[PDB]
């Protein structure tokens, strides 16, 4: 049964009519927070006289 | 000088406490109290929340 049966091309459209727009670019941003905490103290005592 | 004989060395230093009350048995107190210059060595003689 040795035959050729099918096959596969390599075939496209060539878009004079817009047909396919692909892959869309368009701006991003994104915005990172960063607050800065306030820590814990080290206190020195000393006697108020 | 020869009427001085003798020198003592008087070392200043500041060490890190922890507020810690007295006990009522309390042989000696637990404070860890700590030359500072350790806390570049040990970094958790500092750590506070």
């Amino acid at each position: 049964d040795l035959a050729v049966i099918g096959f596969e091309l390599d075939t496209r459209f060539t878009n004079t009519n817009r047909r396919q727009r692909g892959h869309l670019l368009q701006t991003r941003a994104l915005q990172f927070r960063h607050p800065i905490p306030m820590h814990a103290p080290v206190t020195l005592p000393m006697d108020t006289m | 000088n020869p009427i001085e004989g003798g020198v003592v060395q008087v070392l200043p230093y500041i060490a890190v406490m922890k507020d810690v009350y007295h006990e009522v048995s309390g042989v000696k107190m637990d404070n860890e109290e700590v030359n500072m210059v350790e806390a570049y060595r040990d970094p958790s003689i500092l750590d506070d929340e």
